[PDB]
DNA sequence: TAATCCCCTTGGCGGTTAAAACGCGGGGGACAGCGCGTACGTGCGTTTAAGCGGTGCTAGAGCTGTCTACGA
DNA sequence: TCGTAGACAGCTCTAGCACCGCTTAAACGCACGTACGCGCTGTCCCCCGCGTTTTAACCGCCAAGGGGATTA
């Protein structure tokens, strides 16, 4: 029908999104990945699921406050879209990798 | 009567502050030969029309359609030369001084050959279609691009005005003057200078930008140099250009041709001459259909095009390898690369500087870790500029790499 | 023994005060600790977690529902004031988000 | 190095402790401690706000660096 | 005008060496036209700037045009011709242009020094009469030099004359104070009497309006006795109440005519109208804020209605829009504003009769100010003001009918009851 | 089931005489059960670095009472500190 | 192979606007995949220490314990 | 009192933190979020004496603030 | 503390629907440019209070007997 | 139920504590030219909005196994 107008379909997702706390992720390809990286470090290290389960939620976890603070970014830039510079900058404050 | 007369200094005023020539008369015309470049032009006495003596010299109108602007006369020229006139051309020369109000309100009227601005029967100058070398227009925008012929002196650049709404008109016989195989054409090409997407093909003296709203022209005589060099993650490459002049909207100036490639520019090209001519032009390099990396397969063209030699990004690997870093400079952070003979900093704005035009360089510091290194480079012209925000590390292959090129650290 | 009249029964409250030195003498901070300290932080535990579940049941109110779900734990401790600050950095299991609407993010 | 000054600021430190608890004697020696603890918090306190204005792109600064990067640095 | 002459000549012959040349006496730019050197009024031209690159610089020289002298009224008698906007020149450096240029800065001062925009009020009847108001330690601000001027201040039949130590009469008549105000030394820094003007008067350097008399009551020395405080109240009180008197001898001459209202410090909030939060205060006719330097004094007379701004939650300072009568005044924001005394300041504007409007919105207050000086019903056409509040708009759905949860919830609930314990 | 030493059940007690019917997810329960130990460890470790600082042995509950105003902010700080002291007291009385 | 790409743009962008943010740029992914994956293999590093300590050959949710300990960014309830 | 934090000494720590054009209300504005950094160092530090019992205050007790503090550096033997 | 095991993890999968990805249509928002007015930095007079050399000044940190009482 | 860490005096003594001059280097404020913040822009452009294809991730169901928990 009428395509909607700009932001009010994203608010009505963000509305919808507010409430809601379960996985954006899939199992098990975010599993491949990480037994994939884990081999990496070393080999014959089995996991379980649980800790692989409290794992996708911390990593999403540490990603929600960083998406926020590169929101409050975006507030200082000004600007409708997102930036690549903050995230950066945002370790520059969080001293993260330099 | 008397035949001749001489003056071997006196000016003529050609397209700015152009230099002395060689007056000599003749009792038809005159024979004007360049003191400069022996260049002679003849007047005759079927030519003559108009003469008027201001602040001086014989400032001639002829039916050439010619404005003989000659200057580096004295006062009582005004007697002497026509002295030589007196017996024939029922025309003597006014003390005009066409306008001297200061006052802006005046007609502009298209010349046939000039362009004259008069101040209620008072001009000020009646200026030919060769003294401009390009031309826009506007509201209230009247663009009069003016490229000197390389005099060190004074030179005029531009001038643009408030012309009216020129109702049921423009910029008619203004825009009446001189005219400035395409070889290739390109596709999609992401302009930084200007910023946008437009694409440039490939004339014979010559390249043109074709865009949406502009529409530029990028000649083989204004080229300075070849500039390749990448983006830090090497996902894009920084298609550069040394230039001179740049070029305008009346407002900023291009100084550096900067464009934006990715890795991914790899695709054939396919040039419009005939595989004999491309090495009749080229002379065995650059055939007719190459392939490959845009970055570089577009820059071989380059090349040829500017013969001249290719600027190569450096084997310095600063923090974690990377071949430069980003520096806080003038409201904006961004990349130094290292050069061969320069440091250039990308991106806004465009700086390069040369090793040996460097005097000194000095460094400032902080106390703590983070980036509190603030370093600044004077050059020999007496000019410094201020580049902070520097990591210990980052000291240790700034301070490695300038001691590698052996400069005055001033400490 | 005699009858398992507890120093947590004579604290009154609940928390295993005898274990709790026990789980005290595992750290084994001191070569010796006092009888109250057992006592005093177990105290403290059980105020607190007593307001917390305060604040829970305020909203399960506001939810109107039954059953206390995670996601009422941000809706009292990131709405909360010193334990916000206190556990800034602590990150919560199936909490959510609270809901942070920015005003420049609506239309005329 | 030392940019502030010895007794208008410790008269001022001094001038805290009553809030919390009067009637207190201090270490000299402290007190320069303090002053290295201060300017520590002043001058990084003071790189990403100049960090944030340039990418406010400004060559001035204002209080919305302030208060972004310490919510960014989690204080508040 | 640039020339009139050909012997009005140029101070040096310069087109046989082509250089630059500013005639200032006659207050003209002469540059070569392509070889042209003509003059120019520089009261037709706007200004000049420099580049370089090497050293080859262009010099920007922009004209007075419409575009430059206006915005494209007119002092410029014609409107149709065609003018020039700017010039560029190029030289380079083996210098004088930067040398000229520098020179072109004050020729620009010099002008509107010699042309600037030239309030001449009646000379005060000076009358040594019975009940003369004066007093003493009285100071004025703004003062008549940069130096904190000294004197008294002596009330007369048609107004006031602060004479200083070295004589200096400040002449201040009774039709030309809008608001003449008091404020006591109430846990103050001074104690003033301020009287807003309606005429910016010439005196010292400048023209002033907002002119206050006071005298400090501070404390701090930098060289427990009781007797300290008890020496501060002789200088406080034992000194107001003498101020007061003098309040009795200023208006044993107006009879109240020329008022001095009470102070509502009550109502009085630390806010920011000059964008420094101090203790505003309404009085009879006039919230003011002639606490400190400078003093903000409005015209409550002049105010069509009252739009509170940033009323919303995180907002403890909050903001407040003047709705003017007078829309040709510019429309202050009284800012950083306590949530506490809300309704104490809408109460005052129920004292005030305004009624009254919130909101958290902003827009361009300027531009709302070109809608409504077109037409003062103009915007009134838009809903008046009820264009703060909202009006939605129209949409789809707001699709939260499936608002809902876990149908399948967790089935965590009560873990068990068996237990025991030891020691 | 999972017979081990969290505790548990004095939440089953505690919810019940300020909520005598609201459900919990026994998910919270595990969450509260860790949380008690994540502060827990902030005392006790901060409890033993104190007694090393005044180089004394023991630990009483003037040491656990600095480091609670040490890490609670407040009326609740002191709320826990009178809730604290009444038990240590009645202990005290036992 | 590739399951760095197991993330999908659909899915980041979920997370962005639970994230609550306004508008997409498409530039933002690889950069959020690379400063994801490093964290990630910041805690995997010692994770993988803490199970050498205890000598076996699976990974449990004690691991994270004490990896968040070390973060500073801990979890609640998953002692199991 | 807190007056008496310098305009030219905020400027000196300002161009060593390398900012050039400031504005005025950063001055008043940094005033209140020294006396924070100030009053966690303090109060804890306070809590230090009163648990050593004493009517003097050491840098110990700041040595040990800053642990907790999360703010630890050095120079004088820690 | 060496056997024992059963209580956890795994290879690839039958089914098939909600989710992932390219693209067509079109539209939404950055952005460098044009002024244009403006406030903090520089030069400078002025204060002037602060670092330091010196006073008199006394109450608090520190370790040694002691014998003991609450944790072990 | 034997034990030793520490509160209660006690001496030492000394690290500060509060001022008065010297003087002398550091901050206040007046005046001012200006680099930069701010409003309107216009132009291109980069995701919505499905459209369509697809496609692969998850439930029911299979056995295979394996290594950490669990018992004197």
């Amino acid at each position: 029908p009428h395509r909607y107008r700009p932001g009010t379909v994203a608010l009505r997702e963000i509305r919808r999104y507010q409430k809601s706390t379960e996985l954006l992720i899939r199992k098990l390809p975010f599993q491949r990945l990480v037994r994939e990286i884990a081999q990496d470090f070393k080999t014959d290290l089995r996991f379980q699921s649980s800790a692989v389960m409290a794992l996708q939620e911390a990593c999403e976890a540490y990603l929600v406050g960083l998406f926020e603070d590169t929101n409050l970014c975006a507030i200082h830039a000004k600007r409708v879209t997102i930036m690549p510079k903050d995230i950066q900058l945002a370790r520059r404050i969080r001293g993260e990798r330099a | 009567m008397a035949e001749t007369l001489e003056f071997n200094d006196v000016y003529q005023e050609v397209k700015g502050s152009m230099n002395d020539g060689r007056l000599r008369l003749s009792r038809q015309g005159i024979i004007f030969k360049n003191s400069k470049t022996g260049k002679v032009d003849n007047i005759q006495a079927g030519e003559l029309t108009e003469g008027i003596w201001r602040r001086h010299g014989l400032k001639l109108l002829t039916k050439n359609g010619h404005v003989y602007k000659y200057d580096g006369f004295r006062e009582s020229e005004f007697e002497k030369l026509s002295d030589f006139f007196k017996t024939h051309y029922r025309l003597e020369l006014m003390e005009k001084d066409l306008c001297v109000k200061g006052w802006n309100w005046g007609t502009v009227k298209f010349g046939g050959q000039l362009l004259s601005f008069d101040i209620g029967d008072q001009p000020v100058f009646e200026i030919p279609l060769s003294n401009v070398s390009q031309c826009t227009t506007g509201k209230n925008e009247v663009t009069l691009e003016f490229h000197q012929n390389d005099d060190a002196e004074v030179s005029l650049m531009e001038v643009r005005f408030y012309v009216p709404p020129t109702q049921x008109x423009x910029x008619x016989x203004x825009x009446x003057x001189x005219x400035x195989d395409a070889i290739c054409i390109f596709r999609e090409l992401q302009c930084l200078t200007p910023r946008g997407r437009y694409d440039i093909r490939i004339y014979p003296t010559f390249l043109h930008l074709h865009g949406k709203t502009f529409d530029y022209k990028i000649p083989y005589t204004t080229v300075l140099r070849l500039f390749l060099l990448p983006h830090k993650d090497q996902r894009q490459m920084f298609f550069v250009i040394s230039l001179d002049p740049p070029i305008k909207q009346g407002q900023t100036r291009y100084h550096f041709l900067i464009l934006l490639f990715s890795k991914d520019e790899d695709i054939s090209l396919t040039l419009n001459m005939n595989e004999e001519e491309v090495e009749k032009r080229f002379e065995g390099r650059l055939t007719k259909n190459m392939s490959g990396s845009l970055y570089e397969m577009v820059s071989r063209v380059m090349k040829a095009l500017v013969n001249r030699k290719i600027t190569v990004p450096g084997n310095f690997q600063g923090h974690s390898g990377a071949q430069c870093i980003t520096c806080s400079y003038k409201a904006s952070s961004g990349l130094l690369y290292p050069l061969e003979r320069g440091f250039i900093y990308v991106h806004k704005p465009p700086v390069h500087i040369r090793f040996d035009e460097i005097s000194f360089v000095n460094f400032a510091r902080g106390t703590t870790t983070t980036r509190s290194f603030d370093f600044e480079i004077e050059t020999k012209q007496g000019t410094q500029y201020t580049f902070s925000s520097i990591e210990r590390e980052e000291y240790g292959k700034l301070f490695d790499f300038v001691n590698a090129k052996k400069l005055n650290i001033k400490n | 023994r005699a009858k398992a009249k507890s120093r947590s029964s004579r604290a009154g409250l609940q928390f295993p005060v005898g274990r709790v030195h026990r789980l005290l003498r595992k750290g084994n901070y001191a070569e010796r600790v006092g009888a109250g300290a057992p006592v005093y932080l177990a105290a403290v535990l059980e105020y607190l977690t007593a307001e917390i579940l305060e604040l829970a049941g305020n909203a399960a109110r506001d939810n109107k529902k039954t059953r206390i779900i995670p996601r009422h734990l941000q809706l009292a401790i990131r709405n909360d004031e010193e334990l916000n600050k206190l556990l800034g950095r602590v990150t919560i299991a199936q909490g959510g988000v609270l809901p942070n609407i920015q005003a420049v993010l609506l239309p005329k | 190095e030392l940019l502030i000054r010895k007794l208008p600021f410790q008269r001022l430190v001094r001038e805290i402790a009553q809030d919390f608890k009067t009637d207190l004697r201090f270490q000299s020696s402290a007190v320069m401690a303090l002053q290295e603890a201060c300017e520590a918090y002043l001058v990084g306190l003071f790189e990403d706000t100049n960090l944030c204005a340039i990418h406010a792109k400004r060559v001035t600064i204002m209080p919305k660096d302030i208060q972004l990067a310490r919510r960014i640095r989690g204080e508040r | 005008v640039s020339y009139k002459n050909p012997s009005l000549m140029p101070k040096e012959p310069h087109i046989r060496e082509m250089k630059i040349y500013i005639d200032k006496k006659y207050e003209t730019v002469i540059m070569p036209v392509f070889g042209i050197a003509t003059p120019f009024h520089i009261a037709t031209i706007k200004n000049i700037s420099m580049s370089v690159e090497g050293d080859y610089t262009y010099l920007r020289i922009n004209f007075y045009c419409p575009g430059s002298a206006l915005g494209r009224g007119n002092i410029f008698p014609n409107p149709e011709a065609t003018f020039v906007k700017e010039i560029t020149y190029r030289a380079s450096n083996i210098l004088n242009l930067q040398n000229a240029f520098r020179i072109i800065k004050e020729v620009q001062k010099r002008y509107k020094x010699x042309x600037x925009x030239x309030v001449k009020q009646d000379s005060l009847v000076i009358n040594l009469n019975r009940s003369n108001p004066k007093l003493k330690d009285l100071y004025i601000r703004p003062n008549i030099a940069q130096k904190r001027m000294q004197g008294s201040l002596e009330a007369h039949v048609n107004g006031f004359r602060f004479t200083s130590v070295r004589g200096d009469k400040v002449d201040i008549l009774y039709n030309n104070i809008k608001h003449a105000l008091f404020q006591p030394c109430d846990g103050e820094m001074i104690i003033v009497l301020h009287f807003h003007l309606k005429n910016a008067i010439m005196f010292g350097k400048k023209r002033h309006t907002d002119v206050q008399f006071y005298t400090e009551v501070g404390e701090i020395t930098t060289d427990d006795d009781l007797y300290a405080e008890q020496m501060e109240r002789e200088m406080r009180h034992k000194l107001k109440t003498a101020f007061k008197n003098f309040i009795e001898k200023v208006e044993a001459l107006t009879k109240e005519e020329l008022e001095f209202e009470v102070p509502f410090r009550d109502l009085g909030f630390n806010g920011a109208p000059y964008r420094s939060t101090c203790l505003l205060q309404p009085t009879s006719s006039a919230l003011v804020n002639a606490t400190e330097w400078p003093p903000f004094v409005v015209t409550l007379d002049e105010v069509e209605l009252i739009h509170f701004e940033r009323v919303q939650f995180h907002l403890k300072n909050f903001d407040m829009v003047i709705v003017y009568k007078d829309y040709s005044k510019k429309v202050t924001m009284i800012n950083a504003i306590p949530v506490a005394s809300l309704d104490p300041i809408k109460e005052w504007l129920n004292s005030c009769d305004l009624k009254y409007t919130e909101g958290v919105q902003s827009l361009n207050w300027t531009k709302i100010m070109k809608t409504i000086v077109d037409d003062p019903e103009g915007f009134f056409e838009q809903g008046g003001w009820s264009f703060l509040x909202x009006x939605x708009x129209x949409x789809x759905x707001x699709x939260x009918x499936x608002x809902x949860x876990x149908x399948x919830x967790x089935x965590x609930x009560x873990x068990x009851x068996x237990x025991x314990x030891x020691x | 089931r999972s017979r081990k030493e969290s505790y548990s059940v004095y939440v089953y007690k505690v919810l019940k005489q300020v909520h005598p019917d609201t459900g919990i997810s026994s998910k919270a329960m595990g969450i509260m059960n860790s949380f008690v130990n994540d502060i827990f460890e902030r005392i006790a470790g901060e409890a033993s670095r104190l007694a090393h600082y005044n180089k004394r042995s023991t630990i009483t509950s003037r040491e656990i009472q600095t480091a609670v105003r040490l890490l609670l902010p407040g009326e609740l700080a002191k709320h826990a500190v009178s809730e604290g002291t009444k038990a240590v007291t009645k202990y005290t009385s036992s | 192979r590739d399951n760095i790409q197991g993330i999908t743009k659909p899915a980041i962008r979920r997370l962005a606007r639970r994230g609550g943010v306004k508008r997409i740029s498409g530039l933002i992914y690889e950069e959020t995949r690379g400063v994801l994956k490093v964290f990630l293999e910041n805690v995997i590093r010692d994770a993988v220490t803490y199970t050498e300590h205890a000598k076996r050959k699976t990974v449990t949710a004690m691991d994270v314990v004490y990896a968040l300990k070390r973060q500073g960014r801990t979890l609640y309830g998953f002692g199991g």
